[PDB]
């Protein structure tokens, strides 16, 4: 998920503009629900996953806000101490205590029903149990307790008039979710939203603490601790799933890292390209990064260096020469499913095989698998959802950077041998490789580009609408599901705010039972593939001029 | 008067409701989205309570048992019962609101029931708070907020040991999965401000 926030001394013909594009994967009918609520002190539009009460995106004509996935460490795994002379008890604080259970039966249509026990600790759910160490394992969350009022937080949060009634909220938000704010004097604001364990001394937060009482969290940490920033110099907030904070801890997960090689600095250098951004220039920011390779900005200098020697006509040589001319930016062909340059396929390949060579073996199987992605993993129906930089394509780079990398190489990735060498080695091995499918002539590789599917599953891989109803792009674009952009104080404009948005398929998923399908049912799906956009309109006056229908009901509770 | 619920729809179908108390406002919001969208609510509801493989099979078997391993659904009830009379008419309108529709929809489905419904073989039954309340916490919450790999990380740190020893395994764990990185790029810049915390980064916790 992506956002930028660009305030008063970054906007151009506005005071601020804020454009998100929160990555869910894409889905038919639409992730997203669009809706206006207005009265018993609301005054809303915009659009939200699963029509939650609350709005995830939008605005109330003085502020808005929206929001990106956190991805703190706000979760930690107890090892419980069990006895086989006590079944359903665990150890902690010196006593044997008894495990809460419950029993939970599975109908099945068309089959046997199935029943099994959940037990929980007073750390969490059990996930699992090791019979062989008499060790339970618990899944503690810092937000357990706290789920309900976090639903009530991004609801009541939509009546604020200013950062500190909007901060009210953010702080009853327990989640680990970004959350952001502009409003129409031009501030903008962050906050790494989220309840997070105040640890004991001692406890590394990647790895299992025992359960016997020593290493329970002492409680949660203050929401003065949580990051935040209001009005930042640099005028602009920007987020793609980065870390919110210098020495901020990124969620546990080994798959996931904060360092040197990071997507966020492709919105960086557009943000920074020229002083201030008018709202259209803020807008194609979405164009530019959905397009944009990830991996060239961070390896092409690595490439530039290892084929510098090298004559006119080697071919590790010309296929670097064919990166140097190229921005990353990847357009479809005529043919409406291949690229019009080899870039991204030159790259993946390279990178598969100098990863194989240096991170996977490093690692001890089957850990080695966890590290052989390149990034460019799909399916013929497409990215699931958001292209990222690897694990291992991030650690690699560390290693690349030599010195100029803060993580200590306590294993050399290379092995010893001059990382040129290497690098050219998989040079070597991606000529081979792409000139046996494409042949010699790299000027002519109609290389295969990436497809982008509305899923008729969601994101659980469950059916929400028949297979027919999947729909399909020819361009993969990594960017939001829906995208959503604010304007304040237009120069352009009387109204102190203007919004758009797009929710595709449409707002509506009904299809009546003899298959007509809502008039409302397809009718964005060619403007989100063409970076359009429709007003979300406000004011009674707007949804009036642009009314469609109504409806008046009366009813009492 | 407190009884009545305007609703406009706009020229792409977006719904703007007005009404003059909360149980009202919410009650608009959740028969709109029953208009729209009521089998995908449907099916997000058995997604984040586990009750898929009653109209779709065995299949989704290990899927509905995953998601109830994974909550405690009393307490989110208990939750629910400690809420103020404001806030509980938030969820109690939306629940209200859908059910009036979906009441609608089973009194004339020859015109009103989704065609999803009769593909898939079943129909619609009412909501009640917790079930809008599950959409959001089975979904945010249990889902987008919980994640971990920490048992994974010690099987990992413990063959990294076996492999280069234990004081270098540990080195090489905290390079593939460093605690913290300071040249990773920083939403907030590092002239307004840092996290103040620092972390043990050698498993002390068992040391
Ligand atoms: C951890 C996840 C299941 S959720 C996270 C990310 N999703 C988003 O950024 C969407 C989002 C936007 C706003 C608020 C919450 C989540 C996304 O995708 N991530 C998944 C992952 O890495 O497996
Ligand atoms: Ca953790």
């Amino acid at each position: 998920s992506n956002m930028w926030v660009i305030g008063k001394s970054k906007a151009q013909d506005a005071k601020a503009i804020m454009v998100n594009g929160p990555q869910f994967g894409w889905y038919a009918p639409a992730y997203t629900y669009g809706i206006g609520l207005h009265g018993a002190g609301y005054d809303v539009t915009g659009n939200t996953p699963f029509a939650y009460p609350g709005l995830v995106f939008g605005h109330n004509g003085v502020i808005s806000w929206g929001s990106t996935a956190g991805f703190g460490d706000d979760v930690d795994i107890f090892a419980e101490r069990l006895s086989a002379e006590k079944p359903g008890y665990y150890l902690h604080n010196g006593k044997w205590v008894k495990m809460l259970s419950r029993e939970e039966t599975i109908t099945v249509k068309n089959g046997q029903a199935e029943t099994f026990t959940v037990w929980r600790t007073v750390h969490g759910n059990i996930l699992q149990t090791d019979q062989t160490t008499q060790t339970a394992y618990a899944k503690s969350r810092a937000w357990d307790g706290k789920e309900v009022a976090s639903l009530l937080a991004w609801t009541h949060q939509m009546k604020a008039k200013n950062w500190q009634e909007w901060t009210q909220q953010a702080a009853k938000q327990a989640l680990t979710i970004n959350w952001y704010y502009a409003d129409v004097n031009g501030n903008i604001g962050y906050v790494h939203t989220g309840a997070y364990p105040d640890r004991q001394s001692g406890h590394d937060p990647r790895l299992p603490v025992p359960g016997t009482g020593k290493w329970d969290w002492k409680g949660l940490l203050p929401f003065e601790m949580n990051p935040k920033v209001y009005n930042p110099q640099s005028g602009y907030i920007a987020n793609w799933a980065n870390s919110p904070q210098k020495d901020y801890p990124a969620s546990d997960l080994f798959a996931f890292l904060w360092g040197g090689a990071d997507r966020v600095t492709e919105i960086d250098r557009l943000l920074e390209q020229k002083p201030r951004l008018t709202a259209d220039q803020a807008w194609d920011v979405i164009r530019q990064t959905s397009r944009q390779d990830l991996n060239l900005r961070l390896f092409l200098p690595t490439l530039q260096a290892a084929t510098s020697g090298l004559t006119q006509s080697d071919p590790r040589r010309q296929l670097v020469e064919t990166l140097t001319r190229w921005d990353g930016i990847n357009l479809l062909n005529d043919d409406g499913k291949t690229w019009q340059q080899p870039g991204s396929a030159i790259l993946n390949v390279w990178l598969t095989s100098m990863l194989k060579r240096t991170v996977v073996a490093a690692v001890p199987m089957p850990f080695d698998k966890w590290y052989s992605a390149s990034g460019y993993e799909t399916t013929q129906d497409g990215p699931t959802g958001s292209l990222n930089i690897s694990v291992g394509a991030k650690i690699l780079y560390e290693a690349v950077q030599g010195d100029k990398s803060p993580i200590p190489q306590a294993v050399d990735l290379f092995a010893g041998k001059p990382q040129q060498e290497v690098v050219l080695a998989a040079l070597e091995d991606t000529w081979e490789t792409l000139s046996k499918r494409y042949g010699n002539n790299v000027s002519n590789w109609k290389t295969p580009a990436m497809a982008l599917t509305f899923r008729a599953n969601n994101f659980f891989g469950v059916p929400q609408a028949a297979a027919e109803e999947t729909r399909h792009q020819a361009e993969y674009q990594n960017r939001g599901t829906e995208n959503d952009m604010i304007v304040f104080s237009p120069t352009t404009s009387d109204r102190p705010v203007l919004a758009w948005d797009v929710v595709a398929p449409g707002q509506s998923g009904f299809i009546a039972p003899d298959g007509t399908v809502d008039k409302h049912y397809e009718d964005q799906l060619k403007m989100y593939e063409n970076f359009g956009r429709k007003s979300l309109w406000l004011t009674k006056q707007d949804v009036e001029a642009h009314k469609e229908s109504q409806e008046v009901l009366h009813v009492q509770r | 008067s407190s009884s009545e619920i305007k609703i406009v729809r706009d020229e792409y179908g977006m719904p703007h409701i007005y009404a003059n108390d909360t149980w009202h406002l919410f009650y608009g919001y959740g028969y709109v989205v029953a208009q729209d969208r009521l089998f995908q609510m449907e099916m997000a509801r058995r997604s984040t309570q586990g009750t898929v493989a009653e109209v779709l099979g065995k299949d989704f078997v290990k899927f509905d048992k995953d998601i109830r391993r994974n909550y405690w659904p009393d307490a989110i009830r208990a939750q629910i019962a400690a809420l103020s009379p404001e806030d509980m008419s938030i969820l109690q309108g939306y629940a209200d609101g859908m059910n009036a529709w979906i009441d609608k929809v089973n009194t004339n489905p020859e015109t009103l029931l989704p065609k999803q419904f009769n593909t898939f073989g079943f129909t619609p039954k009412r909501w009640e708070p917790f079930d809008v309340a599950m959409i959001f916490v089975g979904t945010m919450a249990n889902r987008f907020s919980d994640s971990t790999s920490e048992i994974d990380n010690l099987a990992l740190l413990t063959a990294l040991k076996d492999k280069y020893g234990v004081s270098q395994g540990m080195a090489v764990f905290n390079q593939l999965k460093w605690l913290v990185n300071p040249s990773a790029p920083t939403t907030i810049a590092v002239q307004e401000s840092n996290y103040p915390l620092k972390f043990n980064q050698q498993n002390s916790q068992t040391a």
